């Protein structure tokens, strides 16, 4: 009973043009009651593309705008597909860069529910051919509804919406189809919109085609506002008008910025690479001669990019001590990247994962930027405000990012990985500073994720001249939708999300942890209140890190002897171990760092077992040396746990690894090169790798150990019984 | 003193 009707009137005051003879009291009243059925936002979107609605008397073909139609544009087909003659019908929507909608007149749109349907049908046409066509829709989302109907139980749904063209189609409706049969798909969308808008035929649509009815329901009740937003995003004036108010709102804030202010925000956008000059300067003759004799490439804990810089240091100017050296240069040759540091520690800046000096240096800049970004977006110049961000999927899941793009057609996205990635994405967290765009902008080649974030009046941000905002750290995000969209003849994943108090997301993760222990403590016979499993979640693919823990442990349960688990995970719990599932990097989990001697003795990887804490750490985001999933990683690391308990049972006076034994070192002397190249690294890594394959979910991988690692399959099995029975 | 890695695959 408020503003809803106000724009209805304004919008209608513009586009709606009544031109009749009979007292335009009833006439003008007809169209009112008729178009009030239509969702308000489709009316403004017609406006948006420059559309006009005309309520005329007589032969509608006898109006200005229409008299310019050829011979064909005169013979249509009603909602039912029955041919007609325009100068006989009562509605028509002309297409073209200057759209128009001509509606005859009658007060019986109340009664003639069949005609009111047609009008709505046509409007529908406007909505899928004229409006949505400009933002590349309907797309995959709607293709899905369409397919759900053809390949489904009752054949009625098809009968009510599809035509033989569609009805007789052999396979499903792929993106390629919708593309060279747009007319077709557009028609279906229209009929669905019609039956849904006309309150009488709605039931027929919900009865014989609920997938369709549900779709149109959710769409005209919310998802349509995001359509309008998209439309607006393509208009130069809209884009500039929006940018301006924002610029205005932050005007005082910016004018007050100092030089240091702009200094900080500036590095926070481009990291300082280490300068070769300083590097060399801090070396020693000892270390610098080693630097030449050193086969930098010969190391395997340095990335090719890092290794690269490391080579250039030779031109410009192994064993134990030797490699110990390369572990320090690794910490030193790292860019000074403030946002990277916040992500790597998930906001835990005091983490002793880097040299004390540089840590302090990072804390100051952060505490400072935290004060610079003190003014919230909340303004009197606007309500909902959507900001945009382009992301690289590898940032959330390198394992999935690995197969997200169709290996052949770079422009297409593999639907398989899509539903997998879409799977448990319910919430996100941001620990570093999110840099977004006021209006959406094309992305880099390696960025197939396009976020559309609804900010909160409470959200603090800084305005940038280039048209971007720098947001505050520790933001809470709820995913509201995830679909495949087309933009610039390439496919992306739109991720509609809404900002919410980080505390809210953290509480979800907190309860989740309580639940996951109240469950496995039981299934293992551990005291009701033990801290076994721990979620250390701080980054953008949060919810997935949580929901994955459950699925990892299930597989670790369904592939290993329950009695081998209990025995081992009891040893662990005894030394206060933990099963840590995290998105921050490993060198930042206490379970590892609180035990290191030197910070340069840190390890980051898919998974990692820590004896001194008896805990298994599993980093979610990455992708371990070819291991199709998180599961396998956990299990391989459990192998280390077992190698721990095993050797322990030997001479308890000193827990040592059973994989150290004189006997085993020999099994490795000949079999160590039969499994995986990675297992070929050493004993403990051969033992866990072998252990892993043995308990694989793919038996194929099991026989592989049996007919290639005999003495091993036997050794590993002995231990198991040894442990079980002890 | 040691720990048991499980490296990823960078480039
Ligand atoms: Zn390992």
């Amino acid at each position: 009973n408020k503003t809803q009707e106000e724009h209805l009137k304004e919008i209608m005051k513009h586009i709606v043009k009544i031109e009749v003879k009979g007292e335009e009291a009833v006439k003008k009243e007809a169209a009112e009651k008729l178009l009030e059925k239509v969702p308000s936002d489709v009316l403004e979107m017609y406006k948006a593309i420059g559309g006009k609605i005309y309520i005329v008397d007589g032969d509608i073909t006898k109006h200005i705008s229409l008299e310019a139609l050829s011979e064909d544009k005169k013979k249509i087909k009603d909602i039912y597909g029955k041919d007609a003659l325009l100068h006989e019908h009562y509605v028509y929507a002309k297409e073209g860069y200057e759209p128009v909608l001509v509606i005859q007149s009658s007060e019986d749109y109340v009664e003639n529910t069949e005609k009111a349907l047609n009008v709505y049908y046509e409007i529908g046409k406007i909505l899928s051919r004229d409006i949505l066509s400009k933002i590349n829709q309907p797309y995959q989302k709607f293709l899905d509804v369409l397919n759900t109907i053809k390949n489904a139980s009752d054949s009625d749904g098809q009968d009510l919406l599809f035509t033989n063209q569609l009805k007789e189609h052999p396979t499903d409706f792929s993106v390629e189809f919708l593309e060279q049969n747009s007319n077709e798909v557009q028609e279906v969308f229209a009929k669905a919109f019609a039956y849904y808008i006309e309150p009488q035929h709605r039931d027929v649509l919900q009865l014989y085609a609920p997938e369709a009815f549900n779709y149109m329901d959710k769409f005209n009740e919310q998802e349509i506002n995001l359509s309008l937003e998209e439309l607006k995003d393509q208009r130069m004036l809209s884009r500039y008008e929006k940018w301006e108010k924002i610029k205005q709102h932050y005007q005082h804030w910016s004018d007050s910025l100092s030089e240091e202010g702009r200094g900080l925000l500036k590095k926070l956008q481009i990291p300082i690479e280490p300068k070769k000059d300083d590097i060399i300067h801090s070396l020693s003759q000892e270390e610098k001669e080693l630097l030449k004799r050193i086969q930098i490439d010969s190391s395997d804990f340095l990335s090719t990019e890092e290794k690269e810089f490391l080579k250039k240091l030779q031109i410009d100017i192994l064993s134990e001590k030797e490699k110990e050296f390369l572990k320090k240069l690794k910490l030193d040759i790292q860019p000074y990247d403030i946002n990277q540091r916040l992500q790597d520690t998930g906001g835990l800046i005091d983490s002793p994962s880097i040299n004390l000096d540089v840590r302090k240096q990072y804390k100051r800049d952060i505490q400072n930027i935290d004060a610079l970004l003190h003014q919230s977006i909340g303004s009197t110049l606007y309500n909902k405000i959507y900001l945009y961000e382009n992301m690289n999927i590898n940032n959330l899941t390198a394992t999935l990012g690995a197969d997200l793009v169709d290996s052949t057609d770079n422009t297409k996205i593999n639907r398989g990985i899509f539903n997998e990635f879409k799977k448990n994405f319910k919430y996100s967290i941001s620990s570093n500073y999110m840099i977004v765009d006021i209006n959406e902008r094309p992305a880099l080649d390696n960025e197939r994720l396009k976020w559309r974030i609804q900010l909160s009046p409470d959200t603090r941000a800084g305005y940038l001249e280039n048209g971007k905002l720098i947001l505050q750290r520790n933001i809470g995000l709820e995913i509201k939708d995830v679909q495949i969209i087309k933009q610039s003849e390439k496919e992306y994943i739109r991720i509609d999300a809404k900002v919410v108090p980080k505390s809210k997301i953290d509480t979800k993760i907190q309860e989740a942890q309580l639940n996951i222990n109240q469950e496995w403590n039981k299934a293992l016979g551990l005291p009701k209140y033990t801290k076994l499993i721990t979620f250390n979640v701080h980054n953008r693919y949060a919810s997935n890190i949580v929901e994955s823990a459950y699925l990892i442990l299930n597989e670790w349960k369904n592939n290993i002897q329950s009695d081998l688990i209990k025995k081992v995970t009891n040893y662990l719990v005894d030394g206060n171990g933990r099963f840590v599932f995290t998105d921050i990097t490993l060198p930042n989990i206490a379970e590892q760092y609180t035990h290191q001697d030197e910070i340069y003795e840190q390890v980051h990887s898919k998974g990692l077992y820590v004896p001194e804490s008896r805990s298994i750490l599993l980093h979610g985001p990455s992708k371990g040396v070819e291991l199709r999933n998180d599961s396998e990683g956990f299990i391989h690391c459990f192998g280390h746990a077992v190698d721990d308990y095993a050797g322990y049972l030997l001479d308890k006076n000193q827990s040592d690894l059973v994989t150290n034994s004189k006997k085993f070192i020999d099994i490795f002397k000949e079999e160590g090169s039969n499994l995986t190249s990675y297992g070929r690294t050493n004993e403990a890594e051969f033992f866990a790798e072998a252990f892993r394959l043995m308990h694989s979910t793919d038996h194929a991988e099991r026989l592989k150990v049996q007919k290639n690692a005999p003495k091993t399959f036997q050794f590993i099995n002995d231990q198991i019984k040894f442990i079980i029975n002890s | 003193k040691k720990v048991y890695p499980y490296p990823m695959e960078p480039t």
